[PDB]
């Protein structure tokens, strides 16, 4: 209903294989949208374009690596004649490790995928739409955690806030170049016991938000409606630490 | 939509037709042409006189508070006619609609900000006083009601004109110019139709907030 | 401070309740010529004595506070430096009485207190303010849904008016308590990380530091103890 | 003999700038600083102007953080109660055209650095079941971004969730943890900047002048002192207005 306001759109989500990052890939498929699916594991990628009309593809990089990131942004443009207007950052891992005990490997881990891997691939994306003359709308998702921290979270919540910070620095230079660049805040969403019914009543809402709730704000930020929002961080913890 | 007969008031009014206008001066010219009052923000009687005309109409799914009046003075300059009028127009205005707006509901409420009540802005010390107190109350009055199906959020504009530079003021801005009350419009139905978001502050920016 | 003149003057409205008093007290002994001022005199005039000078006023009322700031100008003479700390604290329970009552006293009070001050700081070109807030007035708080727009509305407000008159050499600073004795709660301590309520005097320290700071203006210097991470 | 004289101060970066100003004002509190720096010339130059001792290491380094932690632990036969991060880079760049080099550069010493003094001083604090406070620099480019400074923003944003959580860890151990958000400072890092785009932004602060590193260094002494004995999992503002 009323929908489809991305039928010129090129999507282009990474970390499209599970959870939120395929959730997004249905909603803007759902829109018109002619999604690009990139994930660790080709085969959970794959699997997701068989849940979208568009010709989709799916796309095998690894966003911590600057090589199989410039690699990413070429082979959309070699399969699509075109650079993704929509570029969605899902691709992200946690690693939880008390800061007396974290090893070096949990804090590189997060910080390559998490922070390194959105800034591969929001420069890549941007490179790509500017060389064109193409507007677009870059979109990283930044958990609520990056933003107040959290207990056994030292990296992913650096990693997190580095992501806005990143952001928000990115829609400030490509401003000029009509591509803007917003970032989004989950809450706890149930995505592959105890500790998750205590979670649920800490929340005002009462419930832990699901992986398509998260994908309302995204079809948001990549349309048209959005058109004057740019360097905005979006919260969608349903009233956690609001 | 409270305020609905002039600036982002009927533009969230036009954007929620085209998917009960309530405005100070008789507002029947914006019922001329959507779907889908008069009253002042200041007098809660007169709040009170129009949530009841509501059973009989309709009967309060999404209440928008669109209503403000801001005039710009130092804070020297400004006397105190002008200090309790903003505030109970801006702030109080707001806060006895979402009161009387508590009845049913038992729903999704927006109030309209700006990005000078959480950043400040020079000769707009009153206006930032009005439109930064709804920030805060929000988000209480969220936490309270928000086990309840019931989720408030604010919207912050920043520069909301037809492009008009200042001069120039439209340089610094990094999306070109000003913004408009269409733009945001859409995050106000956004919002409203957004589940498990309350309590958050969307800032319909366009680079903005990245400086004063 | 100073060696001779006391050209340290403060006016610590409210300065009779608990974190009026840790100010006036701390100030005291750094070598600040205070003015506590209250609704009760002899409340004022006590806390004054245990030199410094003692006045009444009503931050609600705005000829009430134009009057004391003339008042409390010709007995000490031009202040330099401004303290609010005199604010007081359910859905379709709340009359409007109460409404504008603690919008007048919270947010109006220390805006007519700061437009009278700007009166004496812009001629002299100096001076230092700062308000006290909440992060109740950011984050909000169940059941405190009126007082968090009251303490809301002087983030905003502090913050225009930093930028206003910064070039007056005039800085316009605010704190933002969390949880504090003054005039459950084992459960909520628990949450918060350093695990107990904060004390009087910790927030008075708070003030002074935005007091003395000459590069800090219209800054929320939050005091919670880390509360502000949990809820 | 002062406010802070039971304290021992290890700063990181007290080579120059900031870092030596806030040794300078903490060894006023009457501190013993252990001034820690990436050049030693550097650090024995600020020493001379204050027992203290001088120590070299690269806080990028997972090896010369643990190692700092045990040179200084075993050189005062007590863990630092103050642990003041100042080691920072500028390696700016548009995004369009900053290099994988310009990025992990600030990242590692910014704000991987930042992790292994925290932890390292976190973990040197409880051994001992000493209290003590933790204050990490970060910047006012970490809260709204800056132009150039793509990888500089990513570092002091993730300061700021790095501090905070730590905060909520060690608060039970007696630990505080706290983050500085100064503005354009006037140090040798921003001597980096053109002299007409350091008037331009002069225009564009509220109070119209750059800071003083001992003004940030009034910050770092009262977080560090008991006056802020409940300040803990904060952001101090030391920008002058400035993007307020
Ligand atoms: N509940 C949550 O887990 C939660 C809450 C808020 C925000 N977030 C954030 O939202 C994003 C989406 O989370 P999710 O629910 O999909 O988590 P998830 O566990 O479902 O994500 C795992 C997927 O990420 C992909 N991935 C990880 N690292 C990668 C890399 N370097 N290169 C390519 N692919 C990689 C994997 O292939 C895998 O399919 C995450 O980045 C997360 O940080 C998550
Ligand atoms: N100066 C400003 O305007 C400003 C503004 C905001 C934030 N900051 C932050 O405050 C901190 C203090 O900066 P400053 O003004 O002293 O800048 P500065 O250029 O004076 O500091 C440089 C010092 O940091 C040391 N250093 C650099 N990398 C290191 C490493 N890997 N290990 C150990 N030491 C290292 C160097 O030896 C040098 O002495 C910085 O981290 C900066 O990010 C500065």
């Amino acid at each position: 209903q009323l929908q489809n306001r991305l039928r010129s759109a090129l999507a282009l989500v990474t970390g499209a294989g599970s959870g939120i990052g395929r959730a997004v890939s249905v909603r803007l498929a759902g829109e018109g949208a002619t999604v690009a699916a990139c994930d660790l594991d080709r085969a959970a990628a794959q699997e997701t374009v068989r849940l979208l009309r568009g010709n989709h593809a799916a796309f095998q990089a690894d966003v911590s690596e600057a090589r199989a990131a410039r690699c990413l942004l070429e082979q959309v443009q070699a399969c699509f004649s075109r650079p993704p207007s929509v570029v969605v950052s899902c691709a992200g891992i946690t690693q939880d490790e008390f800061l007396l005990h974290m090893s070096e490997d949990d804090w590189d881990k997060v910080i390559a995928v998490n922070l390194k891997g959105t800034f591969l691939v929001t420069q890549a994306a941007a490179q790509a739409l500017v060389s064109n003359g193409c507007r677009g709308s870059i979109i990283n998702i930044s958990s609520i955690v990056g933003k107040v921290g959290n207990v056994g979270q030292t990296n992913y919540a650096a990693s997190k806030a580095g992501v806005i910070g990143l952001t928000q620095t990115a829609a400030r230079e490509l401003g000029r170049h009509g591509i803007r660049c917003n970032s989004v805040l989950p809450g706890f969403i149930a995505t592959p016991q105890k500790v998750v019914d205590k979670i649920t009543e800490m929340i005002p809402m009462g419930h832990l938000g699901d992986p398509e709730d998260v994908a309302d704000v995204v079809a948001f930020l990549a349309s048209e409606d959005s058109g004057y929002i740019t360097g905005t961080s979006v919260e969608v913890t349903g009233g956690l630490f609001m | 939509v409270f305020g609905g007969s002039r600036g982002i008031g009927r533009a969230v009014a036009q954007l929620m037709a085209r998917k009960a206008v309530i405005a100070r001066n008789l507002a029947k010219a914006a019922a001329g042409d959507l779907g889908g009052f008069s009253c002042d923000v200041a007098k809660e009687h007169d709040v009170q006189n129009t949530f009841e005309e509501l059973e009989k109409h309709l009967g309060v799914n999404f209440l928008v508070n669109a209503a403000g009046i801001n005039r710009d003075g130092l804070l020297v300059r400004t006397k105190t006619e002008d200090m309790v009028s903003q505030l109970h127009t801006n702030l109080l205005g707001s806060m006895l609609t979402c009161k009387a707006a508590m009845r049913t509901m038992i729903g999704s409420i927006v109030n309209v900000g700006s990005i000078v009540g959480l950043k400040g802005n020079s000769g707009q010390s009153v206006y930032s006083a009005s439109k930064g107190g709804l920030v805060g109350f929000s988000r209480a009055l969220a936490k309270e009601v928000a086990r309840k199906k019931i989720r408030v959020n604010v919207v912050a504009p920043g520069f909301v004109h037809t492009d008009m530079t200042k001069e120039h003021l439209k340089k610094n801005i990094p999306l070109g110019r000003f913004g408009e009350t269409i733009e945001v419009a859409h995050a106000v139905v956004f919002l409203l139709e957004s589940p498990y978001i309350t309590g958050h502050v969307l800032v319909v920016d366009g680079g903005l907030q990245l400086i004063l």
